[PDB]
């Protein structure tokens, strides 16, 4: 309902846990040539070595590929220089983070949640996977110091030495930052912190009853399968030849037409080589782009507050906090949301004694009686005083004036 | 395994077989196809020393000396380290930690120290701190 | 002819001219409001003197100076047309996928 | 003869295609609802003809 | 040989494709929605909308 004077203003608001998930590494593997192409066979690779350095132009695309899928798991995670711990108290004001701090209960140190993700996710021919070079202990570590850094010195460990500040008073400053006064928190502590509480208990249950939401996960282990599976369906076709299997060809003719049978199962088999070599370096570039995405939200989301809109979740951001997942990451963002609207009549000035107050931080609004002065996210009247407003011009050139009293504090001193 | 009396071999991973009757008596053999792996140097910058160490990634050390058909290995060679990376020979074990100057995997790191000249850890993700 | 074939596009053009009309109506009646939560109305001249003070400048400057604004305004939307028809080589982009 | 190639190829060119989707809604649905402007053009001097 | 190199090639186009629809996408939620500060990321000058 558009109107040149017309506002609606929110008079409260609710506290929203979101999540996002990013796959960040692919499984290194690394394909023996000769050993694929041939095994145990001395004619096969006489016959190859006419080919050139194929072998090591596939070698060191995938050697390229699995360094490439370390240096994104270690520029996401490692981020921090130090490694903080959560003190044993447990007494931030009202907010309950026993969903997302290492329990030290279970025989693996994961948060509950961590454990969720990690529950909800599910070779002879020359193929061998490589270990990644950090483990999973190590990424939890990275994570719960990411974790207990924010909590105990809000962003300002991302820029320089940790610094200590009471957890109301850190949200007291995200509030600020978001356009709210302080007062605000200050005075609905306790909803806050129970609207908190009950979305981080709400985003629990939602993960846990459906898997669907992982797929984004899920999804790339498959691929990564099934690229594997089809090579080794590869080794069982004829290529045009006489049969399959290389032994059997091999033990039943003599050189010079064994040579030209081995020849097209060599083509055969080099094809489906390339193949996936190239389906790699492909899938490794679009990995590569996804890592660097979410080292860049981890870099801004969690050790800052965000001010660019949709990036950490939707509506107007807070914080956010990481989780670890078989080749991924979590995000938990905490946002803040707008819930009750009223409305009000509206003047982009004030005429008072032949000159127009504008406001300071705020916006004029009338309830059909009064005119009030309140901030442009939460409802809060307050007489209009000379404080609020500043003066500059004259009551003729703006457009939409009103008549009103500008109340002068000094005043009544004075008389006093 | 337990093989119905009409069957000789078994596909489990459904595109090759990896069991079969004993062609001598009734019983059952698994089949598991011979070892292989890549074989890594692991050396500090040639111009500051010539030790080097050799990882054979991806199999048990219970194996190395005897398969390949140049160097030789010698059990006496070093202590054999067994990482779940593969096996290692010509480096130490140090429990302490400090920086992963070389990386291995698995957790496991290298490095050189003037007792072999190369040494083998667990990486230290970074000084402890608490606030 | 030969084995191959073109699939049409899940959404509609007029699905897209609906959405873009639907999200201009929206930043038009409501300014940045309708992206965070509930879409909230204010007047139009005080979106704009929202964003002047954004950009480092006081409101009563647009209080001011609205009409010369308004005309600026007016005139710079009036020419994109022009600027757009005339040259037939803007569009180089799409063309060239 | 020549094994599992073609069906690949199916699949790399179908994936593309969902692809296509995927960025156009990605794109253009980031508005839950459908808003219209009121009727009358008052905007106090701009024009959004 | 021929099907595949025209797949490859797809397969490229597609990646590029997909990168400008992510821009697109970013572009739509920050400058559309909201007043970037960002330099240059809505065109050059100080961003109005
Ligand atoms: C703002 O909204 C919150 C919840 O959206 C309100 O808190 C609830 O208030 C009702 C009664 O007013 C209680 O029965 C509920 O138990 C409260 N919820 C919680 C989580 O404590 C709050 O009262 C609203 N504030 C205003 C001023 O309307
Ligand atoms: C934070 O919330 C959890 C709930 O997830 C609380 O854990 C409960 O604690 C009570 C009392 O110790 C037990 O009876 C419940 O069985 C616990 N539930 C779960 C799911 O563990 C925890 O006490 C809360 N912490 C604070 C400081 O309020
Ligand atoms: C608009 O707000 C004003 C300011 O609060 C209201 O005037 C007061 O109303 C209360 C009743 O709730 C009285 O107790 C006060 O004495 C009034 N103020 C004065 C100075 O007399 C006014 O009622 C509101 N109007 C509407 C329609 O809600
Ligand atoms: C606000 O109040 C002033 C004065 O209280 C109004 O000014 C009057 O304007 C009319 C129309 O030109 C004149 O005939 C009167 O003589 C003016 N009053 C005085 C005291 O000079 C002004 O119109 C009011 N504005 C609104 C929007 O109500
Ligand atoms: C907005 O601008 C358009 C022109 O782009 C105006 O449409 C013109 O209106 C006049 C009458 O006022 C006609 O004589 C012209 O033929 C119209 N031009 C076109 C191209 O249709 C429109 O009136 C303007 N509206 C406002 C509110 O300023
Ligand atoms: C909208 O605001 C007007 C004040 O101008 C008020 O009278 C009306 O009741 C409001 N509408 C609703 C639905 O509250
Ligand atoms: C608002 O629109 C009404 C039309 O109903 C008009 O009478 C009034 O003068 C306008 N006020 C402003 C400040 O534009
Ligand atoms: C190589 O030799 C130069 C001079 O002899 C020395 O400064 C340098 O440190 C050596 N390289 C390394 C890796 O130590
Ligand atoms: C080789 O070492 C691994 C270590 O995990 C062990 O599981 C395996 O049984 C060992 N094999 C032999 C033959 O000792
Ligand atoms: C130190 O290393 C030795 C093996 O050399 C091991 O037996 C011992 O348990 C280690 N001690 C600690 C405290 O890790």
């Amino acid at each position: 309902a558009y109107s040149n004077n017309s506002i609606a203003i929110p008079t409260n608001f609710t506290i929203s846990v979101t999540t996002e998930i990013l796959p960040v590494s692919m499984t290194k593997t690394s394909v023996d040539c000769t050993m694929y192409i041939c095994g145990d066979s001395t004619e096969c690779s006489n016959l190859l070595l006419q080919y050139g350095s194929f072998c090591t132009q596939l070698n060191r695309a995938l050697t390229g590929i699995a360094v490439e899928q370390d240096k994104n798991t270690q520029e996401v995670f490692a981020q921090v220089k130090q490694i903080y711990k959560t003190p044993p108290i447990k007494d931030f004001g009202g907010f309950n983070f026993s969903q997302i701090l290492p329990d030290p209960s279970k025989p693996s140190k994961r948060s509950p949640i961590e454990d969720l993700l990690f529950n909800k996710v599910t070779k002879f021919n020359g193929l061998t996977v490589l270990p990644p070079l950090l483990t999973d202990e190590m990424i939890a570590q990275y994570t719960s110091a990411l974790l207990a850094g924010t909590i105990t010195s809000g962003w300002t460990f991302g820029a320089g030495p940790a610094l200590q500040i009471p957890f109301p008073m850190q949200m007291a400053y995200r509030f600020n930052g978001i356009g709210v006064t302080q007062n605000v928190l200050y005075e609905n502590q306790k909803l806050i912190a129970n609207q908190f509480n009950s979305a981080i208990g709400k985003i629990q249950d939602s993960l846990s009853s459906t898997p669907s939401a992982l797929g984004k996960l899920q999804d790339v282990v498959n691929q990564n399968a099934q690229a594997l599976n089809t090579l080794v369906k590869q080794l069982s076709s004829n290529f045009g030849a006489i049969s399959s299997v290389l032994n059997d060809i091999l033990s039943r003719l003599d050189p010079p037409e064994a040579e030209v049978q081995i020849d097209r199962l060599i083509t055969g088999r080099l094809q489906s080589l390339q193949t996936y070599v190239t389906q790699q370096l492909i899938r490794a570039a679009e990995i590569r782009a996804s890592a660097n995405l979410a080292a860049t939200k981890m870099s801004e989301c969690v050790l800052g507050q965000s001010k660019r809109v949709d990036f950490c979740g939707k509506g107007y951001h807070l914080m956010s906090f990481p989780q670890s997942a078989p080749h991924g990451v979590v995000f938990l963002h905490v946002t803040y949301v707008p819930a009750q609207e009223k409305n009000f009549t509206t003047a982009p000035a004030i005429c008072h004694d032949g000159k127009a107050h504008f406001p300071r931080e705020g916006v004029f609004v009338s309830n059909g009686t009064h005119w009030f002065v309140t901030q442009r996210n939460f409802y809060e009247p307050q007489i209009i005083t000379t404080d609020n407003t500043f003066v500059s011009g004259n009551c003729d050139v703006v457009i939409g004036i009103v008549n009103n009293t500008v109340y002068d504090p000094l005043q009544p001193e004075l008389d006093s | 395994k337990k093989f119905l009396p009409f069957q000789q071999f078994g596909r489990d991973i459904a595109d090759t077989t990896d069991a079969v009757r004993d062609p001598q008596t009734l019983e059952i053999l698994d089949i598991t196809p011979c070892s292989f792996g890549g074989v890594s140097v692991i050396t500090p910058g040639t111009n500051t020393s010539n030790q080097v160490a050799v990882l054979y990634q991806g199999v048990n050390c219970t194996e190395v000396p005897v398969a390949i058909h140049t160097w030789r290995v010698y059990s006496t060679g070093s202590n054999v380290f067994q990482t779940r990376a593969g096996c290692l020979i010509g480096a130490e074990h140090v429990n302490n930690s400090y920086e992963c100057d070389i990386p291995i995997g698995a957790g496991i790191c290298a490095s050189y120290q003037t007792s072999q000249s190369i040494i083998a850890y667990t990486m230290s993700l970074g000084a402890e701190n608490s606030v």
